[PDB]
């Protein structure tokens, strides 16, 4: 009902952040040259669509992209909201969104939806990725409250105490975005609490370069694609 | 209006143990805000809580942010909420010279955010914004130094010294000793010292923690950097060792 | 209830009704607070300590003799003048379980078989009599707990040749 | 001590058997709980005076001036400063200015004080009532052509009454009593000084003196002003001989 | 001990049939000074008793002014008598301009039970707090309203208002013959005015300041005394 | 207290008559003398108070020793030491405590509460022997205070006959 615990503390986001504590792991890792996400997707069902396009991973625009920790309810209304905004500025200024706008942008939103009574607010924790001139790769992390951070490897969800941890001693300023793909299937493999990782139970994406001077592109994994990162990285549930 | 007065026993009329009275316990648990004048300068410096170790320091917002060219604003208690109070005050200025060929004047940016604050208060089952501010700068065409604090509830007040969340009495006890109103800072690097010193007593380890904004007449806002704060912090630190060891015995 | 002396008890007694007139207040049912839970069961745990000190004696009595430290028909009325009026406010609150150990209270001041006990079935019947009669109609505690002070009474207002009517 | 509650008690927009609202009423107890402010009409000038809590050094006094100007011929003493009463203060001086450019001519003091009433009845800004109280007790003085120099306590409830003197603030009864048997209609402007700087001396408990008491007053020549600590100081200094000369 | 589940909103009703919130709002009435109406075939008066809070107080205002031809006295609630009374004026004014007549008085008991009967039904308010007595003077005569804040009203030769006024009620009603029939001599009808109020005076006195007088009939519009105007009266 | 032998401890706890024994804890002689000291110093030192304005009186020695005796005394009415507090309660806490309120825009300046401290010391546990000394104290009329401290007086003398009960 938005009203102050007597510390001046607010219930509601409190038990928003209880709901998001469950709601499956999710790894960025921000690389020299690109940024990676990834995440673990608890399917307990045999006949839900696995190659269904997305669910934990999304699109913002040609050079922004989110994992969601939370309700997906939540989470697509304020990712339409956030594809709205970045073609409303592509077409005021002509250039593509600069990703502390947008990820600022949804912050907003998420914060007036916590302080009137009449609106619950979005079970919902963001890891945003993307390629700015103004910045470079940048990786930021916003959450039920309205707060966001700037982050060079940051986990949201489920077991994020482990996660971080593991990113902490394994993390370096001068790596490769292959070295974040290892780094982030192996953080995911050493905080699973499935008995080993599989290319449906993960869905993967990464912003690289490419060879062409004016590139950035966001290839959001195929599960046949992230089979062969699985394989060569080690991690090789192979025949 | 709390503690013991009590008439035949008691009992609670509509009053003090209210939502405001939560939104103040709010801004008191966070970082530790302060501002001094000077002769002609403002400083404003925060406290960061020492940063994580894979967060990103190139993006991380100054936390003192600036409203227009002439006017800063720093806080304590929650930064959702404070993100959400300086854009209704930065776009209440920018249309403030667009409608009365006039920049806002620093107690019009004090009046409209602790106005705004106060109608979050008044009624609604809308909450009131868990944040206390320093709001400092310069009128145009003048070289007057201000500084105002602003409240949940909606008062603010005038201070050529003050200092808002945690651990804040030691820090105002500290600038009441060392802040004299005769003389203030005569010089903007005695100002920054000072606030240096006022703030080393507070700050979790050190040169990290600290960040200060210098505002100065006819829209000279400059932001310190981590090294040249470092600096600052080193020469007081050397004092100190000169101090102990100018012990006589 | 082990410190009364039944051949010398008028400083004890003296000691319970000035301790009783300075808890009266905290029993009022628009009085409710941190201490009403506190009131209610010490209520509620003296009286019935009180009546299992009065049944322990009086089976001492029933085979043997009677020492003087036994309480006496004099010390049952004077904890019925007591606690009657502590009872009448508690059993009125807005919380049906704290209501409930004051209620219990009766039973234990009837079986006591006091020269007083007229005090508690005429209050008794007058609320039920108004109750039955509507004159409560806006006041939906006076209904509920004047059907609860009868079902506590009804076994000992069935012995009485007067109330049995 | 003994609990005396009663089940009307906290009732929002509620009659209790008698009629009394209590958020209202309760409400008007806390003109006991503020700093003391004094009022003193007369035939020469209203003095308004408040006791100063004193400051820490380093806030500047601009932030709590309990006495303030609406306009050159009205002013409020409040006995405590909270949003509410900048608020009233600022419709107050939004109200004057607005009158003055509409009717041509300045306010009346009874009109500009059921403005600040009908903004309390309205709590803030559906049929305006008086349910429920809005902001703090200001002492309004003021002077105007048709009924001279007055002083109004206009309340949380959105109603008042003109004084001819009035002590709000911890002094309440105290000064009340001792304002009731020593007032004249024969007050001199001088007398209303020494008589504001008597009442503040006997409920204050420190040595008055220019930093823990502020004066002022209305006069229809010089408009309203705040009186400088040097004045202050030399009607304390003739106070002291006043009662040394008894 | 009797607690009442019934009468924290002014929609709910009683068992009975009450609505208990109206009924309190009828006690605020006795919360008031004591103020009498009165009339003759051709006068219609009003006598106020004015409180005040010490003795450096002005006294509280007791009667208004809604038109040339009636007015008001209020034993009640002041703040809440300041918003009937501003509708009542606003009336007046919408017959003078939208029908070019003057609101004839049992015409202004119709609008005021319609504005208070709103209250009294409708959630997210209260009733109104205040009795009225209406006096007015039309093209049938010299005429008495007793407007009581549940919606209603009464035609009537005389009645008081406010705490202790069974003893100027039953004054009136004991002399009532006395004040029918004074007409074309109005100063009489005020003394039995000032006779009636003085009966709800427990040894307390009418002074120069303590009391208005208020009157109203044939072509002498609505007026109203204080100071030496209430001197010649005492 | 530290007793060479239980059974000395047990014949000094028996010696007073009223049953009720000897304190639990007791201040050594010579820290009992550094404590009085403490406050002989603080009334020596009024002299150097009696002109001038709070701003200057929190930069007076007699300040920085009466703000340090303040949080002394405030610490011990917490939690174990109550006790320890009430052997100098009408010899030295209490002519302290009512000397402080005089200075009500000291207390102002520094944030010390003498009011809620000395009302709230009408709670600690006070001994039979103490309660007779505490109410000549409190019922020695000195036409030497001002009304807050005579009100004070009424509420103290509230907090403890209401824990006197």
């Amino acid at each position: 009902t938005t009203i102050f615990s007597p510390e001046g503390r607010l219930y509601q986001v409190e038990y928003a952040l209880e709901s998001i504590s469950h709601a499956g792991t999710a790894i960025g890792i921000m690389a020299s040259d690109g940024i990676v996400l990834a995440a673990e997707r608890k399917v307990t069902s045999t006949l839900l669509e696995q190659d269904t396009s997305t669910e934990k991973l999304y699109k913002l625009n040609d050079k922004i992209a989110v994992a969601v920790a939370g309700l997906t309810a939540d989470a697509e209304i304020l990712i339409n909201t956030a594809r709205i905004h970045a073609q409303n500025y592509l077409k005021t200024y002509n250039e593509d969104i600069p990703v502390e706008i947008l990820v600022r942008r949804l912050s907003d939103i998420k914060q007036g939806y916590t302080q009137h009574g009449g609106l619950r607010p979005f079970g919902v924790s963001f890891i945003y990725a993307g390629y700015d001139d103004r910045y470079g790769y940048q990786l930021y992390t916003s959450n039920p409250s309205g707060n966001y951070t700037g982050w060079k490897a940051i986990s949201v969800g489920a077991n994020t105490s482990a996660a971080q941890t593991l990113l902490q001693m394994d993390y370096k300023d001068d790596m490769k975005v292959d070295d974040a793909i290892e780094l982030a299937l192996k953080t995911l493999s050493k905080t699973t609490d499935s008995s080993a990782l599989t290319y449906d139970r993960l869905e993967f994406a990464t912003i690289r370069k490419g060879a062409n001077d004016g590139e950035v592109y966001q290839k959001i994994f195929k599960p046949q694609e992230i089979k062969d990162i699985l394989v060569k990285t080690g991690i090789t549930k192979k025949d | 209006m709390s503690g013991y007065d009590r008439a035949l026993s008691i009992f609670s009329p509509d009053g003090h143990i209210f939502q405001v009275e939560y939104a103040l316990e709010a801004v008191k648990r966070g970082t530790c805000a302060v501002g001094v004048k000077g002769k002609n300068c403002v400083v404003l410096g925060c406290e960061r809580r020492s940063t994580l170790k894979l967060q990103d320091t190139r993006i991380t917002p100054s936390k003192v942010s600036k409203i227009d060219s002439h006017v800063v604003l720093s806080f304590s208690g929650l930064n959702a909420d404070s993100r959400i109070l300086i854009e209704k005050a930065r776009v209440e200025a920018q249309s403030h010279r667009l409608t009365l060929e006039d920049p806002v004047t620093v107690e019009y940016l004090t009046r409209y955010v602790a106005g705004v604050q106060q109608r979050y208060t008044q009624s609604g089952g809308v909450r009131p914004f868990g944040v206390s501010t320093l709001i400092a700068g310069f009128d145009p065409r003048d070289d007057e130094p201000k500084l105002y604090q602003t409240e949940p509830s909606g008062i603010y007040s005038s201070w050529s010294a003050q200092t808002i969340g945690r651990n804040s009495k030691t820090v105002r006890e500290f600038l009441e000793k060392n802040y004299d109103r005769k003389e203030p800072p005569a010089t903007v690097e005695e100002c920054v010292k000072l606030t240096v010193r006022s703030l080393l007593e507070v700050v979790q380890t050190g040169a990290k923690n600290i960040e200060i904004t210098v505002v100065k007449p006819d829209s000279d806002i400059v932001a310190l950097s981590s090294e040249e704060i470092n600096q600052y912090v080193t020469q007081i630190e050397q004092e100190k060792q000169e101090q102990q060891e100018q012990d006589k015995k | 209830v082990y410190a009364i002396n039944g051949s010398k008890k008028d400083r004890f007694f003296e000691k319970l009704v000035s301790l009783a007139k300075a808890i009266e207040t905290f029993i009022h049912p628009s009085n409710n607070g941190f201490w009403t839970k506190p009131n209610a069961k010490f209520v509620h745990a003296f009286i019935k300590s009180y009546h299992g000190r009065v049944k322990y004696e009086e089976d001492i009595c029933a085979r043997g003799v009677t020492n003087g430290i036994c309480l006496t028909s004099f010390c049952h009325e004077e904890i019925v003048e007591i606690f009657l009026n502590i009872i009448s406010l508690g059993s009125q609150n807005k919380n049906p379980d704290i209501a409930n150990y004051y209620i219990s209270c009766f039973a234990y001041l009837l079986e006591l078989d006091p020269s007083n006990a007229y005090l508690i079935y005429d209050k008794i019947l007058i609320d039920l009599y108004d109750t039955l009669a509507d004159q409560f109609i806006n006041s939906r505690h006076r209904i509920i707990s004047s059907l609860k002070q009868f079902t506590r009474v009804i076994r000992f207002i069935v012995m009485d040749k007067l109330y049995r009517v | 001590m003994f609990l005396t509650r009663s089940e009307y008690d906290r009732g929002v927009s509620t009659f209790s058997p008698e009629g009394r609202l209590f958020q209202v009423e309760y409400s008007l107890e806390a003109i006991k709980l503020g700093s003391t402010a004094i009022g003193i009409a007369t035939k020469e000038g209203v003095v308004l005076g408040v006791e100063k809590r004193a400051t820490s050094p380093l806030l500047e006094s601009d932030s709590i001036e309990k006495i303030v100007e609406i306009d050159r011929h009205i002013g409020c003493a409040m006995s405590g400063l909270t949003a509410d009463a900048r608020s009233m203060i600022e419709h107050a001086r939004t109200a004057a200015v607005t009158h003055n450019l509409y009717y041509d001519e300045d306010i009346n003091v009874e009109s500009l004080t059921q403005s600040v009433c009908d903004l309390a009845l309205r709590f803030g800004e559906e049929e305006r009532l008086m349910s429920r109280p809005f902001g703090v007790a200001l002492l309004i003085a003021g002077h105007d052509a048709d009924d001279g120099y007055q002083l109004f306590h206009a309340e949380p409830s959105g109603t008042f009454y003109r004084y001819n003197a009035k002590a709000i603030g911890s002094g309440s009864e105290g000064a009340q009593a001792e304002l009731l048997n020593e007032w004249h209609s024969s007050l001199t402007l001088k007398e209303a000084e020494l008589l504001v700087l008597k009442i503040l001396k006997q409920v204050m408990e420190e040595k008055l003196d220019e930093n823990n008491a502020q004066l002022s007053c209305i006069t229809k020549q010089d408009g309203f002003k705040i009186y400088d600590n040097e004045k202050t100081a030399e009607l304390i200094k003739e106070l002291k001989e006043k009662e040394a000369a008894e | 001990m009797f607690r009442n589940n019934y009468d924290g909103d002014t929609v709910t009703f009683s068992p009975t049939g009450r609505l208990f919130q109206v009924e309190y709002a009828l006690e605020a009435i006795k919360q008031g000074s004591v103020t009498v109406g009165l009339r003759s075939n051709t006068h219609a008066v009003l006598v106020a008793l004015k409180r005040n809070a010490d003795e450096l107080s002005s006294y509280q205002k007791k009667i208004i002014k809604c038109d040339e031809h009636m007015g008001l006295s209020l034993a009640g609630l002041a703040p809440d008598a300041r918003v009937l009374s501003n509708y009542l004026r606003q009336q007046c004014n919408y017959s003078s301009l939208v029908f070019n007549r003057k609101l004839a008085v049992e015409r202004a008991g119709h609008l005021l039970c319609d504005k208070a009967q709103k209250n009294t039904q409708s959630y997210g308010g209260r009733p109104y707090g205040v009795g009225l007595l209406i006096i007015g003077y039309d093209k049938s005569g010299a005429h008495l309203l007793e407007f009581q804040p549940s919606g209603n009203v009464t035609e009537l030769y005389g009645t008081a208002i406010g705490a202790r006024s069974q003893g100027a009620k039953t004054y009136l009603e004991r002399t009532l013959d006395t004040f029918i029939k004074i007409d074309g001599n109005p100063d009489e009808l005020i003394k039995a005015g000032v006779e009636a109020i003085s009966q709800s005076l427990r040894d307390e006195s009418l002074t120069v300041d303590n009391l208005s007088i208020a009157i109203v009939g044939k072509d002498t519009p609505f007026t109203i005394y204080d100071g030496e105007a209430v001197a010649k009266y005492i | 207290p530290s007793i060479s032998d239980p059974t000395t401890l047990l014949e000094a706890e028996r010696n007073d008559p009223d049953g009720l024994g000897l304190p639990l804890k007791s201040v050594p002689e010579k820290v009992d003398a550094y404590i009085k000291k403490q406050f002989e110093i603080i009334k020596n030192l009024e002299d150097s108070v009696v002109g001038l304005n709070p701003q200057q009186f929190i930069k007076t020695d007699y300040f920085y020793r009466t703000s340090t005796i303040f949080y002394w005394i405030k610490e011990m009415a917490r939690g174990p030491n109550k006790v320890l507090l009430v052997p100098y309660l009408v010899d030295y806490v209490l002519p302290f405590l009512i000397g402080l309120v005089k200075h009500k825009d000291v207390c102002a300046l520094a944030s010390l509460d003498p009011v809620r401290l000395y009302a709230g010391l009408g709670y600690m546990p006070i001994r039979k022997n103490h309660v007779a000394a505490i109410v000549d104290y409190v019922c020695s009329s000195n036409v030497a205070l001002s009304s807050n401290q005579t009100k004070l007086q009424l509420a103290f003398i509230q907090h403890f006959l209401s824990a006197e009960l």
